[PDB]
RNA sequence: GACGGAGGGGUACCACCAGACGUGGAGUCUGCGGCUCAAUCUGACUCAACGCGCGCACCUCACCAGGCCCGGACGCGCGGAGGACCGACAGCCGGGCGCGCUUUCGCGAUCGCGCGGGUGGUGGUGCAUGGCCGCUCCCAGCCCGUGGCGCGAGCCGUCUGCUCCAUUGCGACAACGAGCGAGACCCCGGCCGCGGGCGCCGCGGGACGGCCCGCGGCAGCGGGAGGACGGCGGGGCGAUAGCAGGUCUGUGAUGCCCUCAGACGCCCUGGGCCGCACGCGCGCUACACUGGCGGGGCCAGCCGGCGCCCGCCAGGACGCGCGGAGCCCCCGCCGUGGCCGGGACCGCGGGCUGGAACGCCCCCGCGCACCAGGAAUGUCUUGUAGGCGCCCGCCCCCACCGCG
């Protein structure tokens, strides 16, 4: 599973402070998350890959999710906000956009 | 006279109705401490306004309103709408006791605090009666400290049971409180004849 | 077919003094009456030539009881939609009776003419209230029910 | 300028839609807003068995979602009707759409 | 008007003889041995049926006026039940080719003119239909 | 490899929103809600009785 | 309290009178039991199981015979970035898939292992439960405060009178005031105004046992009327107390047990659920002349697209913006013959949908029972029964089904 895919998930988390994921089979992979491959165009991380990273973050507690109507509803935790800042080389000056 | 039948506008209205119901469930799950009761969408030209009737606004707001901000972007992402364009406006609801949805939440917490079922139910009943409900009824059902299932119903005052007025004058809220032995489902029914908007059909006000 | 606004759409103006409506079993007839030679037309067709050949006397029944001379001097344009053939024959006799009576209006002659029709056939000038009943779950029929296998 | 802007009000509740009608007619009455054109009600219906299982005499819950739609005709300057939308009373859960 | 004053059946039968005498339509004679409509089972026994169908189809296009009804709509006017099956019988449309052949002859004859969507009766054809009707009266 | 043996398409996999259940999707107005799932959520959609 | 082949009242076409229209007989459709199976996944069995758990080629799908991985998070001891892991060409095996094998090139903690702990499961237990529904009950009944009676269980109110669809009322009354259900309410319909209008669709009225005549303290009762409409027009909602009714296989509803990388996870191919000595439950089509068969007329409503050309139809191609039943009526024909009634079967063939028929449609054959159904049994009082079409739900296609 590519490291750049992990980076985009953290990047989305600072950008939106949240993430919404659905099911195992890929419908346009995950629409709404985009990464650029070096020789590739804007590309979508696979639903399978995004699920693995966010679940790993959730056990440590980077995000907290509520499941309603077949959709995960992750919300960034304070511990997660600290983690995302280390991941994207950001600082205490930066706050999530919302 | 000639009209095409595509009428995609009817579909647009319906899709939002299903979206409102996906919001209701998601609000109830994450914001149980807040005391959230009901949700509606203004759905303005290009912008989404959600007005949530709720027992306490500040807990939903958050420090620097950060909690609300994350929720606005989570919903905007899920419903594929502009982030921040989505704005939720929390409204404190007065007469908390009358709002059945806040009262099942309070009873569910008391039952998880291990309050005795009679003690917890009576506490919910008095708060509704003080808020002016003519009748408050709480029913707790499941394996109450027994492997056999009972259904203890605690009720005070006058509560209507049938008719269209049940839709207008009766707030029926259902919870599924979870205990170690097994699910204990609680229903709180609160009846207010004076809800301002309408009068009881049977009651005749008469005159001097 | 269902109570649509299509009164003037078939015929433009023509000094139609009255626009009566006769309705039987989900069938409505808008009848337009003007001074004429005693001609009556239904669905752009002579009234005498109507589809239920047996029920072609029912259509002409109000003319017979009231009298041909009273009918003479009137031209009626009737458009029937909805319902089915027998109701459309009942709707047009009702529409003709109501419309011819409208010419007398509140007159003592109208009261006699309404009574004259009401005596030969009552409800000739009065709508029949019966309407279809809905199918209810557990029965193919509105009131019929499925056969009980046991008991 | 002078084009025709079609307002369509789609609402589940009749009293709510009638209220939107009153505000729209009042704001545009000066602008020659047309009287409400009421659409044939869209009585979308789902009939489902009341029981989760198949036990019991089969019973049916007859659910009907009636959608009431009013089409509005105003011919005038576009900027005025954009403001007219702000002026008309906002009903939550009721939608208006303008089509030229 | 006119075609209404003469009963519909007394016009269609006389018009069938007229449309065989004037040489209008001309039976394809390849559709002569075919049965109109999947719905039926034994085929027309008239043998002059094409002419009856041809006179009936012009009379429909005359009363349609500017409605300009299509050939598929005319096939739904000759639809009947498909009876003879254990499964309950339902209405089944008439053969499109037969009616398409009839409307094609009228367009070539100029009795009927082509129009947006379906074709409609031409003024030249209407003249023939109303003169025949008044002549029967 | 694994991908060629993973979720190959044989037909549409349609589920009731809220239940994730293939049976009784009831997509009459594109409302993919289960027959049972719909009765719990009818008030929210606004569907009403006589 | 329950029961009574106890009495007195009532009451209901889920009961009968009086009638209707059926089932049972048959051929089919389709469930259930039994049988057979590799598997024929199961639920449940009087009412209150049996076209029920909303349309099974795959998916659904839970079952059978092979297969593929991780989607075992996180945290520790340990190992580990020049190799934790992970990918594969060609042959070879294998329906198959570096799936493995031979082999010899890739890749980079995406970390391995052990342990602890997960994530799941259409797996069990509905007699561990929630919720929901069915049933008692198409019932009219259920009950509280204060006072009275008994040691009390428990009575009175809450009536053995009358009335009513109905604790619906009235007249009473150790009861006196309440409340719930009933009614009111709500949706629809029919009738009349007013306003609007791409489209008939928004707001009101009207009917209340009011009038009249008899009979009745009364509550009402029987008529007569007028009046679209007459005395519960049809529905929605549904008391109290329960069932050890049903659903854990609708559900991030869920206790506990099982399972838990040789998976009961999740997928992938093939096959079953649809088999069938047979018994039974819905249905469907018939048994003909009040009928069949040919042309012609042509009539809706929940609600609703079409044209042109080709093809026997079925269907297709190419486009665009639209649009409509049977029965019945009318004229012929056959004509009491298992006949042209009926259409089961069965042989070519033409289409369709899908990845793929075993699904469906259609053409020429082919021509089964059945000539009115025993003992039994069911539904129904006006726009009702019955006949006759049509739409929608599920749905690739498909209704003899359900809901309209």
């Amino acid at each position: 599973i590519p490291k750049a895919v992990y980076k985009a998930v953290y990047a989305h988390l600072y950008e939106n402070a949240s993430l919404a994921l659905k099911e195992y089979w890929r419908v346009g992979n995950v629409p709404g998350i985009t990464y650029v491959d070096e020789n590739g165009k804007l590309c979508n991380p696979t639903y399978l890959h995004v699920n693995c990273i966010m679940q790993s973050l959730e056990s440590r507690g980077v995000v907290k999710d509520t499941f309603a109507w077949r959709h995960h509803y992750y919300l960034l935790t304070e511990k997660g906000e600290q983690f995302i800042r280390k991941e994207l080389d950001l600082t205490d000056d930066v706050l999530p956009t919302p | 006279v000639r009209r095409d039948e595509e009428n995609v506008y009817y579909s647009k209205y319906l899709n939002d109705c299903i979206m409102e119901a996906e919001l209701h469930e998601f609000f109830s799950r994450e914001l149980v401490d807040a005391g959230y009761a009901s949700c509606s969408l203004c759905r303005t030209i290009d912008s989404i306004c959600v007005i949530i009737q709720c027992a306490e606004p500040e807990v939903v707001m958050g420090d620097n309103h950060y909690r609300l901000h994350k929720i606005e972007y989570l919903l905007a992402g899920r419903f594929m709408c502009d982030p921040k364009n989505f704005n939720i406006w929390v409204d404190k609801i007065i007469k908390r006791g009358l709002s059945a949805e806040i009262m099942v939440d309070n009873l569910r917490a008391k039952l998880e605090e291990a309050m005795p079922i009679r003690r917890a139910a009576y506490s919910i009943i008095r708060t509704a009666m003080r808020a002016g409900a003519a009748g408050c009824e709480v029913i707790v059902a499941g394996k109450l400290r027994a492997q056999r299932a009972r259904a203890n119903k605690f009720k005070e005052g006058c509560l209507i049971s049938t008719g269209h007025p049940k839709r207008i004058f009766l707030a029926e809220a259902t919870r599924h409180i979870k205990m170690r032995q097994g699910v204990i489902g609680v229903k709180v029914r609160i009846y207010n004849p004076n809800i301002r908007g309408a009068v009881m059909p049977d009651k005749i006000e008469i005159g001097a | 077919d269902l109570l649509e606004r299509n009164d003037i759409e078939v015929r433009e103006r023509d000094k139609y003094t009255v626009h009566t409506l006769g309705k039987k079993k989900n069938s409505v007839a808008v009848a337009f009456v003007k001074a004429g030679k005693g001609d009556i037309l239904v669905n752009n067709v002579p009234l005498a030539l109507v589809r239920p050949e047996i029920l072609r006397t029912k259509v002409s029944e109000p003319i017979m009881i009231l009298g041909e001379s009273l009918f003479k001097g009137l031209d009626m344009n009737i458009k029937v939609a909805g319902g089915g053939h027998v109701s459309q024959i009942y709707a047009v006799r009702q529409a003709i009776s109501r419309g011819v009576l409208a010419s007398v209006k509140d007159e003592a002659a109208r009261s006699e003419l309404r009574a004259k029709l009401v005596s030969y056939d009552r409800q000739l000038v009065v709508s029949d209230p019966r309407r279809c009943e809905a199918k209810k779950f557990g029965g193919r029929g509105a009131r019929a029910r499925r056969q009980k296998s046991y008991r | 300028m002078h084009q025709k802007y079609t307002i369509i009000v789609v609402g589940k509740d009749l009293k709510l839609v009638e209220r939107y009608v009153k505000s729209i007619v009042k704001e545009g009455r000066a602008f020659g807003i047309s009287g409400p054109c009421r659409a044939p009600v869209r009585r979308l219906t789902i009939t489902t068995r009341k029981s989760p299982c198949g036990e019991g005499t089969n019973t049916w819950h007859r659910f009907e979602l009636r959608m009431y739609k009013r089409t509005f005709w105003v011919t005038c300057g576009g900027n005025d009707i954009s403001t007219i939308l702000s002026k008309t009373v906002v009903i939550p859960g009721i939608q208006v759409t303008v089509e030229v | 008007s006119s075609v209404t004053r003469v009963p519909a059946d007394v016009f269609i039968n006389s018009f069938a003889a007229h449309l065989k005498n004037r040489g209008i339509i001309k039976c394809p004679a390849f559709t002569d041995y075919v049965k109109t409509g999947v719905s039926r089972q034994y085929a027309p026994r008239d043998a002059d049926w094409f002419y009856i169908k041809a006179a009936s189809v012009i009379r429909h296009f005359y009363i349609s006026g500017s409605h300009s009804i299509g050939v598929a709509g005319l096939a739904r006017k000759y639809s009947s039940l498909q009876k003879g099956k254990t499964t309950p019988h339902h209405t089944k449309r008439a053969s499109c080719k037969v009616i398409r052949s009839i409307v094609s002859q009228f367009l070539g004859q100029k009795l009927l003119i082509a129009g947006e969507r379906g074709r409609h009766i031409s003024p030249n054809g209407r003249k023939m239909v109303e003169d025949f009707a008044e002549g029967l009266q | 490899m694994r991908e060629t043996e993973f979720c190959t398409h044989i037909a549409h996999k349609r589920e009731c929103r809220i239940c994730g259940n293939y049976n009784s999707v009831y997509r009459k107005y594109g409302l993919f809600i289960c027959r049972r799932c719909f009765k719990e959520n009818a008030g929210k959609i606004g569907f009403v009785k006589l």
